[PDB]
RNA sequence: GCUUGAGUCUCGUAGAGGGGGGUAGAAUUCCAGGUGUAGCGGUGAAAUGCGUAGAGAUCUGGAGGAAUACCGGUGGCGAAGGCGGCCCCCUGGACGAAGACUGACGCUCAGGUGCGAAAGCGUGGGGAGCAAACAGGAUUAGAUACCCUGGUAGUCCACGCCGUAAACGAUGUCGACUUGGAGGUUGUGCCCUUGAGGCGUGGCUUCCGGAGCUAACGCGUUAAGUCGACCGCCUGGGGAGUA
């Protein structure tokens, strides 16, 4: 669900400001943190087929801004996945 | 036209039944939204009040058995 | 559900019965459910109910005879 | 932390040995970090419809701000108490103090 | 205290409250020929026996 | 004073303003109509209404409205002009090549009630000859004496006499029609919006047009 | 996403007539300015303004004459999916001489007649009549 | 490199959206106990059957399996299909006031993957109401059809397979553009929200119509209208959407 208490901290760490959240290393880690906490949802009960398209949504979009950071700064791309760890 | 769910701000709880005995028929039924003119949304919100009143025995399911 | 009235009747008088619900339970419990009817009749029914009001506004324009 | 409007009815039998439990339950909220909004004891108000055995139960209201993991243990205790026959809670964010 | 014999109960207001707007300031009901008018004019409105 | 007190009309919101443009519909409770575009648009109105009046255009006055129907007889009979103040007969200006024969009907029955068959027949039938006269006369009287077709057309309502406008367009006749923000403004010579359903509207409208007739016949 | 900017322009021009307005806005660019400045040079559109600091708001002023639209039949040639490269000889003359074709030449956007004056062509933008 | 495209974040909103489990009230069948009748069911009519080995009905109590009333709203969610009591755990999609940014990061798509009501089958539970196969009385020239008395697969839940439909406002998806109103449903900004109002801004959906299209009925801001992008399909019916 990506708690607000954690979102403002990720933007606090990765982002260089409290509110400069429209940048690459923010929207990716944010959506990655959604998955990282979403474990508890797609682990137990399992049969959430409608919630599957919700996953579809956020995971693919994440791979879209990474899809752009790759064409721009490969130094920060390998650095982003290196700090948090969102490739694997 | 009532000062219940339009001017009566913030969800009407079922605790004060001195008003809910006006919404149920003296048996246990509910009065239609076309009778006691209230917006369908809050008639469902009052439906939440009457429902929990039926779960805590303040407004029964029916009069007698 | 239950009507009393001590002794100024000299008649069965099923007034409050028919005023509460009475038949409203029989109409749904006598025959099979038929998973389809609700959809059907909730829609068809109220659509036609709206037409009467629409009739009210469209019948007073001309009619000059 | 979380708002739960705990309304419960015990037996008119426990109508006298429950105020002592009033001390129990809210003291446990004190021992679980939580503030109570409205401690009330109206009396043994007549129920709507008879609940299996007797009519007229003893209503007592709390409406307390406590963790959900605490009211979870609490409703368990209510449900596993020979006094309380019915006890339900509401959802967070909103709170009352009137209840009349 | 008649509408047709003397005049409008209130200003341009019908007793049945049917007619309201100023544009219908002279319309005569097929049944009650009562022209909605200023109640002041209901000082000049004489009747007869 | 602001024309009939206030000619920008009135029109209640169900005034469905496609017309929105033509009026910049200012409102007053019920709503209203066309402030500006109506006040100024009437001086140039009496301008065109003046020129095609001098060149003999025969200005018909059309008003099927039961109330201002006599204001139609006013501005038309008091001068010499023609009119149409009653039920619009389907074809009195598009099938007129047959209603001219209806004039033969109307004009000769006038003659028959005079010195023709006025009492040369059973009384029982006499009654009917006269009766029918009244009905076809109250709507055809203002075209019976024409020597061709009209050019100037002062149509009051459009909300009810739209076909009166449409059948005139069967020949292309210029239409000076006072209309509404939910009427039929398309296909006119000059839509002069504002109120078109008020007794005093037709009072100073036709008064301000009756004066224009008293000039164009010179 | 509104895949063609000139489509977003000519549609607002065609239906700008289907709305019969007197002023229509749309995203401006060095290209649209060019086309509209030539549409002005002829007598299709009336005075266009580039009002906008860093955000060029192309504001047109539709032009009529007798009481009819001068820009009556109009649409695009160089579709984004089908780009029609034309020379000078096989050039399209709309209406046998009653309508023109805006063309982006080797010198820039101008009438096809002025492209003949140059003697070079390629991207025939759109037909305007 | 810059933004009117897409999208994210901050603060919020309503619900038959879904999955796993539990709970509440009451009821049909059946069982037992108190009472009691000679009839009950049903049909256009009749009847097999049940019954005096006391049925149907009435009162109280109880074990199974399954279904959610008034509130209900061509209303809501969704790709589609489909889906109504409530609560608990978890989560998504749709949308909006006022701003900060990456700066076209966007759309669709054969082979392919995934979803796929209902039903059939393999397996472990299962059986109240109903019901393929079948038996019986008849309307009838006959009944393996309409009716009725029983009853098995099934109906329900979980794991897989066939990967099928009227899976149809029959109208593919995305963006832009083109006079409105009565409505329904869900938010918000502004003004004396003093009150259930007024003026704008988005999604979904119905009806009456304009420009336009069509064989016509009619669709009509959710278009069968005007363009661009992407995909599947047709060339008279039958044969056959079959081997």
């Amino acid at each position: 669900s990506l708690s607000t208490e954690a979102t403002a901290k990720i933007v606090s760490e990765f982002g260089r400001d409290a509110n400069d959240t429209g940048s690459t290393e923010v929207q990716v880690a944010l959506l990655t943190a959604q998955i990282n906490h979403l474990q508890g949802h797609f682990a137990e009960h399992k049969k959430d087929h409608h919630s599957r398209r919700g996953l579809l949504r956020m995971v693919s979009q994440r791979r879209k801004l990474l899809d752009y950071l790759k064409r721009k700064d490969v130094a920060r791309y390998t650095q982003l996945i290196e700090r948090l760890g969102l490739r694997r | 036209f009532c000062r219940f769910t339009a001017e009566g701000v913030q969800e009407i709880d079922y605790k004060d039944i001195a008003t809910l005995k006006n919404y149920i028929t003296e048996s246990g039924k509910i009065v239609p939204s076309r009778i006691t003119g209230t917006r369908a949304k809050y008639q469902r919100q009052l439906a939440r009040a009457i429902k929990r009143a039926r779960y805590l025995s303040l407004l029964p399911y029916t009069d007698r058995h | 559900i239950k009507v009393r009235e001590n002794e100024p009747f000299d008649v069965a008088l099923r007034r409050f019965k028919r005023s509460c619900e009475k038949a409203g339970v029989l109409a749904e419990v006598r025959r099979r459910e038929f998973y389809e009817k609700p959809t059907t009749e909730r829609k068809r029914a109220k659509a036609s109910a709206v037409k009467r009001h629409a009739k009210k506004l469209a019948r007073e324009n001309a009619r000059r005879t | 932390m979380r708002h739960y409007e705990i309304v419960f009815m015990v037996h008119p039998d426990q109508s006298e040995q429950v105020p002592g439990m009033i001390e129990r339950y809210t003291a446990a909220i004190t021992g679980a970090e939580g503030k109570i909004h409205r401690l009330e004891d109206w009396g043994r108000r007549q129920l709507a419809y008879p609940i299996n055995k007797l009519h007229k139960a003893h209503y007592v209201l709390m409406n307390v701000e406590a963790p959900q993991e605490v009211i979870d243990e609490l409703e368990t205790t209510f449900r596993f108490n020979d006094a309380v026959i019915r006890s339900m809670v509401m959802r967070t964010k909103h709170a009352v103090t009137e209840a009349s | 205290f008649c509408a047709r014999i003397f005049g409008p109960v209130k200003d341009y207001e019908c007793l049945c409250g049917k007619y309201k707007r100023l544009k219908h300031r002279g319309v005569i009901c097929e049944k009650c020929g009562v022209e909605v008018t200023q109640t002041k004019v209901r000082r000049e409105r004489m009747g007869h026996i | 004073m602001l024309k009939a007190g206030v000619h920008f009309g009135h029109q209640t919101r169900y005034w469905n303003p496609k017309m929105k443009p033509f009026i910049f519909g200012a409102r007053n409770k019920v709503h209203i109509i066309n402030l500006e575009k109506t006040v100024p648009m009437f001086n140039e109105a009496l301008a065109e209404l003046n020129k095609i009046a001098s060149r003999k255009g025969k200005i018909l006055f059309v008003g099927t409205k039961r109330a201002a129907s006599e204001a139609v007889k006013d501005a038309a009979l008091s001068c010499d002009q023609f009119f149409v103040n009653h039920r619009w007969l389907g074809g009195m200006l598009t099938n007129w090549k047959t209603v001219r024969q209806s004039i033969k009907r109307l004009k000769d029955l006038e003659t028959q009630s005079q010195d023709g068959t006025f009492d040369k027949l059973t009384k029982k039938e006499a009654l009917m000859r006269t009766r029918e006269l009244e009905k076809l006369e109250n709507s055809l009287g203002g075209i019976k004496d024409m020597g061709g077709l009209p050019d100037a057309l002062f149509v009051i309502d459009a909300d009810h006499e739209h076909i009166a406008i449409k059948e005139a367009n069967n020949l292309g006749i210029p239409v000076f029609a006072i209309v509404d923000t939910n009427s039929d403004p398309d296909g006119v010579d000059f839509v002069i919006p504002g109120n078109d359903d008020a007794i005093r509207a037709v009072t100073l409208y036709l008064g301000a047009v009756a004066a224009t007739v008293r000039e164009g016949r010179s | 996403s509104m895949q063609d900017p000139i489509a977003d322009m000519l549609t607002r021009i065609r239906n700008g007539q289907a709305a019969n307005k007197a002023a229509v806005t749309m995203p401006s660019s060095k290209l649209k300015v060019a086309i509209a400045n030539v549409l002005k040079e002829e007598g299709f559109i009336e005075d266009f303004k580039v009002e906008g600091d860093t955000k060029p708001e192309l504001e047109l002023t539709l032009k009529y004459f007798q009481g009819k639209a001068v820009v009556e039949s109009i649409q695009r040639v160089s579709r984004p999916g089908l780009r029609i490269y034309k020379r000078k000889d096989e050039l399209p003359k709309v209406m046998a001489g009653l309508g023109i074709a805006v063309v982006s030449t080797s010198k820039g956007v101008m009438t096809d007649r002025a492209a003949r004056q140059a003697g070079l062509g390629g991207e025939i933008i759109c037909y305007v009549a």
